[PDB]
């Protein structure tokens, strides 16, 4: 995996050493050429996961997120060029180093084959994410929002550093592939329970929990671009792809202990969805919907089905993809309107077409349209949920009917009805916008034609 | 016929012949506890170096 660490720290000099006006267009240039190269991972085998060395495997979950996580860094490159356009130079540069740390620690996050190495980058994602939330941050609770995420995801991994080093003493080692084969089964005790307790709840701050989501609806909406990007697309994930590494460790105590967690969730669907049908803030609404859909994927982890953990992996993915576009399209807005407030600009369709035409296939991806893989992920969490319990479908229906209510009422709102008379510099869409937008969807259409490489582990 | 001694000789270490055995255990002292092992053999690298959680050396 050292073939992408070194060119993403390479990335530092070819940052630090260009030209004042070439700091954009060569770290554009280098990390499009490594996230060219990020499909050598690929190489997945039907038996046997792709094991690099003593310190980096990829098998087929960590791949997706591998390929999303470094395609994400140019798309965050075109998306922050024009808030940070009258900023000084350095911090300029040190807003490009800043993502590109990010990069760094989240592609041996998802690569680390011991767990406390997973752990202890899985916790220097946090910084670079603070630094650009409270550092490049808009309004005055920006540092609330960053204090609020480093305090729920550190007193959340507090208890699961100490839950890996007990696995360390016990087993022998936090290798995943040497606790494939060593894994004992869990019993119930109090011990194990609070045991399970420390192994989980770190994630399902990460994903979010509902109930433990407030971190997000601030940490996002307070961020710039950028930040709301990759904390959608990429830091939610590393929580879903934590628990599926970490379940293998917490079995059977897992089938009776994940019962309220399941609960939580599968009404939390329900409840952020329809917060997501009253908000006045578009990017609170995305902001809300990214836990709505991450309740699905909790759900998926913690019901442990072939099926489900291929639509959670799957979901996972298209999620990402779907989320850093609808950040994007509101950012969009937000540099020509000045205001976040989703009733503010409305009938954007009559001045900005081909924008509303990246608008509607961003909602109709949110609410999982199919042949897309936002569908074949929901799809087939639905499937392992009815088969898990036929009483689930109720929950899941009407969580998908609230979805479609709230993406067509984020179309309707933002994009059609009469426009407002008294906002008149809504300019023509640039090039960059669209070129972010196409960047975003063609991707997520292209993995329709070939959904295979997206479904985890377990294809 | 007594010569009285000396300024330094009655202060001198003398040697006496004795026919009594030397006492072997004056202190009454019993068996001393044994040592702990010694090291001994040349000193190979640590295997795998150091081993903490996932330093390769
Ligand atoms: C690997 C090789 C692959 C080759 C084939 C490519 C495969 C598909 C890739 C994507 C194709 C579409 C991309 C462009 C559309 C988006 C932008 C847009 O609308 O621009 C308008 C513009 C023309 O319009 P305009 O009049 O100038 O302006 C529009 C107005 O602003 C007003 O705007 P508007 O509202 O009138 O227009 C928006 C409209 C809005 O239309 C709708 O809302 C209706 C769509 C939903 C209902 C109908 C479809 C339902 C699903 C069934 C069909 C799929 C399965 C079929 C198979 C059988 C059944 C299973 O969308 C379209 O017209 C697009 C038609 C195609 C839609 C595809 C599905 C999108 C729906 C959401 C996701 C659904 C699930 C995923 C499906 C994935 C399929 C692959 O289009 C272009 O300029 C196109 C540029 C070239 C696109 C190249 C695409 C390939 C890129 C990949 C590169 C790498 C591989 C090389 C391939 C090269 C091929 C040449
Ligand atoms: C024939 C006679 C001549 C023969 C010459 C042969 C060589 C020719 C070239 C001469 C130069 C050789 C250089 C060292 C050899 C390569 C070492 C290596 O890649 O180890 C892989 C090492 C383990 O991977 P592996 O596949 O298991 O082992 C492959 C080999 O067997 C590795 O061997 P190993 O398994 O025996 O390694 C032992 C162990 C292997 O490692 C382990 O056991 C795992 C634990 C490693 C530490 C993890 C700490 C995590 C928490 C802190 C994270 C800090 C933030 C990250 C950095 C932020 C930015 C500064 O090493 C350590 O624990 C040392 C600590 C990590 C330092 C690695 C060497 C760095 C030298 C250059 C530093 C330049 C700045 C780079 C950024 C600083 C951080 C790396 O990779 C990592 O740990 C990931 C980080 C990447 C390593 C550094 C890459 C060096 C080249 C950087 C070029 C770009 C610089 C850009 C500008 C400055 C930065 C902005």
């Amino acid at each position: 995996m050292l073939k992408y660490i070194i060119p993403t720290m390479m990335l530092m000099p070819l940052t630090w050493l260009s030209k004042n006006s070439m700091i954009w267009i060569n770290t554009t240039l280098h990390s499009l050429l490594i996230s060219l190269t990020s499909l050598l991972l690929l190489n997945q085998f039907g038996d046997n996961s792709l094991n690099f060395s003593l310190t980096f495997f990829s098998d087929s979950l960590s791949t997706p997120l591998l390929i999303l996580t470094m395609w994400l860094l140019p798309l965050m490159l075109m998306a922050s060029q024009h808030h940070l356009s009258k900023e000084n130079l350095a911090r300029k540069k040190l807003f490009i180093s800043m993502l590109i740390l990010l990069q760094l620690f989240l592609i041996m996050t998802f690569t680390a084959t011991e767990l406390i190495f997973f752990y202890i980058m899985f916790e220097a994602t946090l910084v670079p994410t603070l630094i650009i939330i409270t550092r490049w941050g808009n309004q005055t609770e920006r540092l609330n929002a960053g204090l609020y995420f480093l305090f729920y995801t550190l007193a959340g991994s507090l208890p699961l550093l100490v839950a890996l080093i007990y696995i360390q003493n016990t087993m022998g080692s936090l290798n995943f592939l040497i606790l494939q084969y060593w894994v004992q089964p869990m019993p119930n005790s109090w011990s194990n329970t609070f045991m399970w307790l420390a192994c989980m709840m770190a994630f399902m701050v990460k994903m979010p929990l509902y109930g433990l989501h407030l971190w997000l609806p601030k940490a996002h909406v307070e961020a710039p671009i950028a930040g709301s990007m990759v904390l959608a697309a990429i830091l939610l994930k590393l929580g879903g792809y934590g628990m599926m590494r970490i379940t293998l460790l917490l079995n059977p105590i897992t089938d009776f202990m994940a019962y309220p967690f399941i609960m939580l969730s599968l009404w939390g669907m329900i409840m952020t969805s329809s917060i997501c049908l009253r908000q006045t803030d578009l990017k609170s609404l995305i902001a809300y919907s990214s836990v709505s859909h991450m309740a699905l994927v909790i759900v998926a982890i913690l019901i442990q089905t072939p099926w489900s953990y291929m639509g959670a992996t799957a979901l996972m993915i298209a999620h990402g993809l779907t989320s850093s576009m609808l950040f994007c399209l509101a950012n969009s807005n937000y540099e020509r309107v000045h205001s976040r407030t989703m009733i503010l600009a409305r009938g954007l369709q009559t001045l900005l077409p081909l924008m509303a035409a990246w608008w509607l296939l961003a909602s109709l991806t949110n609410l999982a349209l199919p042949p897309s893989i936002n569908l074949i992920g929901e799809l087939f969490v639905v499937m392992s949920t009815f088969s898990w319990s036929n009483i689930t479908i109720i929950l899941m229906g009407l969580n998908m009917v609230i979805t479609a209510l709230y993406s067509l009422y984020m179309l309707i709102t933002t994009q059609r009805g009469k426009h407002t008379h008294h906002i008149n510099n809504i300019l023509p869409s640039f090039t960059r916008e669209n070129a972010l937008m196409s960047l975003h969807m063609l991707p997520l259409l292209l993995l329709s034609l070939n959904p295979k490489i997206i479904l985890g582990p377990l294809y | 016929g007594w010569v009285r001694p000396d300024l330094g000789e009655l202060s001198k270490v003398t040697k006496v012949k004795t026919d009594r055995p030397l006492p072997e255990n004056p202190y009454h002292s019993r068996a001393r506890p044994e040592p702990n092992p010694e090291v001994e053999g040349d000193l190979k690298p640590a295997r795998h170096g150091s081993r903490l959680f996932f330093w390769t050396m």
